[PDB]
């Protein structure tokens, strides 16, 4: 039965020819304008990424290589005894677009963890890191640390083909990943609890990893982490997190620098604590109301917060106009595991009239709720109730998307990034020029 | 003998040498009219020297084992030695 | 041989080096190192500066509270009288006496109280203490830490802590600045208790060099908290600002915060007299160095005990040693660093 | 008195600000370029995609500080006492506000960036304990990164300042990150290449100055090289990768110390900060085939080899500026001056006379110039900077100044998050057919 790589090795040379034959014969069409105000406003809505892995469907959600979380959840392989699925067989199906079969996905954890084991010198730098150093900041330099065995730099420092760039690039990503849930738990342990970890089972999957190394040893808890993993592990290439990591990657850094530029977009707050604003409001509602989650007590407190010209953190989309299935698949876990749980409670009660008030206020595009909203009350059910730690596990979710994107553009050669830029000065004399020659 | 000594350091709280630590491994005696000529002749740097080199013999060492040590009578009552040892904390980390 | 038939030039320089150690071994060593700290003194602040003028009874009283615990080596001295007009500095009870404490007491910045804790943004405390002119360029020997003191009720109100802001400043002088802890600190409080929290350390507020040649040793040092929690958490005393401290604490293990018992009183923590002497000293300061109003009212601030504490070390190799903290001596009580 | 950097530029911003919104609310439609299929699959080549202030190329006079062309800042920035080179710090002023600041200015602000330049003790022990295999770049990366526990923006942030106040925790945060640039670099270079000792900050000496010293050089025309390299490689526009990089991380509201780190992870990339190196190794190659036979005639043959070989001539040949670059000659001026008889200048030199000849007649080469890259190894080999590998870290401590004055900016005005639009291959297809049909 063949490997990741094997599959791959046959897959990327289709691709690569139909991407030559498409610029070829369409390379000329117009897709967009760039208007001033778009090179002012963050070049929104500018199409500026080829991403292969997911596309945001309006209607249903986000779709790994057309496939829905639905989908998803009846295809993809699980592990014995779960109806969750398996981060890695995401992982499969994001690099190939086929579905893995049981005993690829088994063996591919395997391959993992058997790279799991971190260098002497990455554990002496986490043990001697400050605890006051923030979480995502040790992250990503021990992702960065890590570059001493990048087997991509060393092979171009020795001078290989271009052809073989992806090859060095797809063992350093594994090499990369399987170390990720050790390192996370590594930095976990310091900072919140005693430093004492485990250690890693090799045939427990990537999720079960993280979560024994982490220090509990409930398969619940592990049902959870390979849900959270799984769903969160890519959403298009526009966001600052997946930008950044091409962007750096395309300059032929290793996935080791790629990912920890990844890493360090993702600790922006504008881009990866979405999760534990909500988790804030729910806690400051929570105070509010003093737990009654009555249907007139939250729709009375959801009114005051609109009226006040304040959001609903987790609610209101720009593009999907229905509710989130990464959020009903969460909903869905929490109500099969702990529904009496106070916190979900209160999420319950709010999904059940949010949508309703905010239709009636009229100022939402698409009131449903989106990921964030459900995620952070999972988390704070088996004990992770440090917000500041979220971000990691974001992290170690979201590098599954960004590295297979990354082994894809160094299969078919993508090229550097590499826009144009001005002054407001040259912005003005340039806009002046192209009105008067209308 | 202490003249020649001193000519001695001549001629070859800042660290101590360890030059310096062999040449005032001699007795006590000594040791304090090497101070005196260091002092006399305005030699400030051998002066310190054997100076540290005192103060290490005394350096955390309870107030009856330097009494013992360097020959030195008490006249403090007991709720006074108290007293002295409890400011002394005060100086301490903790 | 002996050691008393060394020169007491020598005696001097053997007390720059073992000053501990030696003025425990006999009436003279001690008596010559209270010598020694009234010449540091009077050549730092002399005799007729302004500032013994102003500091005198308070400083005495404070001095004076340490009674309970060295009064008899403070009366080892006896050619003293009670602090007047008409009585010497030289012989003044409390500090003819008491010039090591002294000293040390006029070279480190004291504890600030908030005198409000029992009754968008909110004003908590705002209060004073004396600082050392030249703290910021001392700092690699002598730090000068910043220190908060809250009582949590319990940790999920500890959330809150980093939206309380602290404010310091030279009393109606130059931009005030912000000193705080990480953003997660509330992450590592897991139960109810009276925190300390170390904020970091003092910023550099001014270029020292533009009080060369003027003749100022001391500076008063603002200090205002601000609750921006856009809660009740507060008024509620959920959360309660105790105060301030300056203290290094455990310079050995460096940590992040520590817990004692809630049941502790605020007199556990705090010496009223201290932090009397340290207000009423730097509100003399800002009203002989500045032709300003003070924004705030001239507030008035009116037996140390072995309490446990329970750090959160920096370090993650730093282990907990329960037996080392229990035989340690009391925290709560001067800290002599010079 | 004399304004303060921080003071100068409070009153200076307001006033961008207000011309960046007149100038989109009275032009902001106006369509400034189109993006073609082959553009999105060629890195965004062309595309007007950044909003960088601090330099622009001028195809005529090559890259151009505020208008000021190299010529103009070698005559118009202060300099140090002695010296004809212009100071880096001095430039940082030109950058960030657009004057040009007095000599006392200047004075002052490397009096201030030395007063932060003591590394906290985590970094120091970190940086201790890397290994000497571990890429210096990869080092730098993770010494500015440890710094994220003294950010004083991340701290800010998470008291919930003020929108409007943003820009000033950023200016203090990028001034103690600047000032401890130098010690970091050199820490590195001693760790790595020398006995691991180092000197103390001389709170008097120039940002170069205490680089160079600190390195373990007292050579006062070293400093004034050092001055002269970190001054015209401080900036070159917003499209490149680690300026990119940098303003993408930043525009999701990550501290300096994070923006910094990951545009030096895009710096390191082979393909954009290893010019220098590459120029070098094929320097000593060609000294080594024509054994010190600097002739017109010899070096006329090793070229023609070459370009028949299908091999390049590292640093000669650009696809935009239409002359020799400035920064070229400002190096090769400081050359003549200093070591005209050095061999290994001779050999740049001399093919300074034949290469744009060679590369004409091949006539496969557009603009046959070289640029700074084609220069700057050369006289680091003189002053005893032999190590190629540390190249890029110099580039870094020089790049770090346009990065972070562009970030304050871009605090300053409120820079939106840069998001543009992903898709798949798949889409792309879709929505050319669908323009295409109409």
């Amino acid at each position: 039965e063949k490997t990741l790589k094997e599959r791959f090795s046959e897959i990327y040379p289709i691709h690569a020819q139909d991407v030559r034959q498409f610029v070829k014969e369409h390379g000329k069409t117009k897709i967009s304008d760039v208007l001033l105000e778009q090179v002012y406003g963050g070049m929104r809505g500018i199409p500026g990424s080829v991403w292969e892995g997911s596309v945001l469907d309006p209607e249903d959600g986000i779709r790994f290589r057309g496939r829905t979380i639905a989908d998803i959840q009846k295809d993809l392989p699980k592990a014995k005894g779960s109806s969750q699925p398996l981060p890695e067989a995401l992982f499969w199906l994001l690099l190939t677009g086929e579905v893995p079969t049981q005993a690829q996905v088994e063996n591919l954890s395997a391959d993992l963890m058997s790279r799991s084991e971190l260098p002497s010198h990455v554990v002496q730098l986490l043990d001697n890191l400050p605890k006051d150093l923030h979480p995502m900041a040790q992250f990503s330099i021990a992702v960065t640390a890590l570059e001493s065995e990048s087997k991509f730099a060393k092979a171009y420092a020795q001078g290989i083909s271009k052809q073989d760039y992806w090859s060095y690039t797809f063992e350093d990503s594994l090499d990369l990943l399987g170390k990720l849930p050790v390192i996370a738990a590594k930095i976990y342990r310091n900072v919140f609890k005693d430093g004492k970890m485990g250690e890693v089972d090799p045939n427990a999957d990537y999720a079960k990893n993280l979560v024994n190394l982490i220090g509990s040893k409930d398969e619940d808890f592990v049902d959870l982490m390979r849900l959270y993993l799984t769903i969160h592990s890519d959403h298009e290439g526009g966001n600052v997190s997946a930008h950044t990591s091409h962007l750096v990657g395309s300059a032929l850094s290793s996935p080791y620098l790629s990912l920890a530029s990844g890493l360090n977009g993702l600790a922006g707050p504008l881009h990866g604590r979405a999760n534990q604003e909500v988790l804030e409001w729910l806690f400051a509602l929570k105070e509010e109301v003093n737990d009654d989650y009555s249907k007139d007590t939250i729709e009375k407190y959801l009114w005051d917060t609109l009226n006040s010209g304040r959001v609903i953190p987790g609610y209101g989309h720009a593009v999907l106009r229905k509710t989130d299935p990464r959020y009903m698949a969460q909903r869905k876990f929490a109500m099969d595991h702990f529904p009496d749980y106070e916190l979900f409670k209160l999420v319950s009660s709010i999904y059940e009239v949010a949508p309703g008030v905010l239709t009636e206020h009229g100022k939402t595009k698409n009131p449903w709720p989106n990921v964030d909203a459900h995620s952070g009350v999972l988390l704070q059910y088996y004990g992770l109730k440090e917000s500041s730690f979220y971000t990691v596990l974001f992290g170690v979710s979201r590098a599954f998307g960004i590295l297979a994107q990354l082994i894809t553009d160094r299969a078919i050669g993508a090229s550097i990034e590499r826009p144009k830029s001005y002054s407001t000065e040259k912005y003005k004399e340039l806009v002046k020029n192209i009105e008067s020659k209308l | 003998s202490v003249l020649q000594k001193v000519i001695e350091w001549a001629e070859h709280s800042a660290p101590v040498d360890s030059w310096d630590r062999e040449f005032l491994k001699v007795d006590q005696e000594m040791l304090y009219e090497i101070i005196l000529a260091a002092n006399y002749l305005n030699i400030k740097p051998l002066l310190d020297a054997g100076c540290k080199v005192v103060a290490e013999m005394i350096r955390g060492r309870s107030p009856e084992e330097i009494r013992r040590t360097f020959n030195i009578v008490n006249d403090f009552t007991p709720e006074e030695e108290a007293a002295i040892r409890r400011e002394n904390e005060w100086a301490e980390d903790r | 041989s002996s050691l008393m038939d060394l020169p007491l030039e020598i005696h001097l320089s053997l007390l720059e080096y073992v000053p501990n150690e030696l003025r425990a071994v006999n009436k003279y060593f001690y008596v010559l190192h209270n010598h020694s700290y009234k010449e540091k003194s009077l050549a730092w602040i002399a005799e007729d500066n302004y500032i013994w003028a102003v500091v005198k009874h308070s400083l005495c009283l404070y001095v004076k509270s340490l009674d309970p615990l060295r009064q008899h080596a403070r009366e080892i001295i006896q050619e003293t009288k009670e602090p007047g007009f008409n009585v010497p500095l030289c012989m003044t009870k409390y500090i003819a006496d008491s010039w090591y404490i002294v000293y040390n007491a006029l070279q480190y910045p004291g504890k600030i109280i908030n005198m409000g804790w029992d009754k968008k943004e909110r004003t908590l405390m705002q209060s004073l203490t004396a600082l050392p002119v030249n703290f910021w360029s001392r700092k690699k020997d002598e730090p000068t830490p910043v220190n908060v003191w809250f009582y949590v009720k319990n940790a999920h109100v500890a959330r809150y802590i980093p939206k309380i802001i602290t404010e310091i400043g030279i009393c109606n002088y130059g931009p005030k600045q912000i000193v705080a802890s990480a953003g997660y600190i509330n992450e590592l409080i897991t139960s109810e208790g009276i925190y300390c929290v170390n904020l970091g350390h003092l910023p550099r507020l001014y270029d020292e060099q533009i009080f060369e040649g003027t003749g100022t040793t001391h500076l008063p040092l603002e200090l205002k908290a601000i609750d921006r929690t856009d809660s009740d958490v507060c008024i509620n005393s959920d959360l309660v600002l105790l105060g301030y401290d300056f203290i290094p604490y455990q310079i050995s293990k460096p940590w992040l915060l520590f817990r004692i018992e809630p049941v502790n009183s605020i007199e556990a923590i705090f010496n009223y007299s201290e932090c009397s002497f340290s207000y009423q000293f730097a509100w003399s300061l800002a009203c002989l160095q500045s032709e300003e109003k003070i924004s705030f009212p001239r507030d008035t601030i009116i037996k140390p005990s072995k309490l446990i504490r329970i750090f959160v070390y920096k370090h993650p190799e730093q282990k907990q040693d329960l037996g080392q903290e229990i035989a340690l001596p009391n925290w709560n009580t001067p800290y002599l660093r010079r």
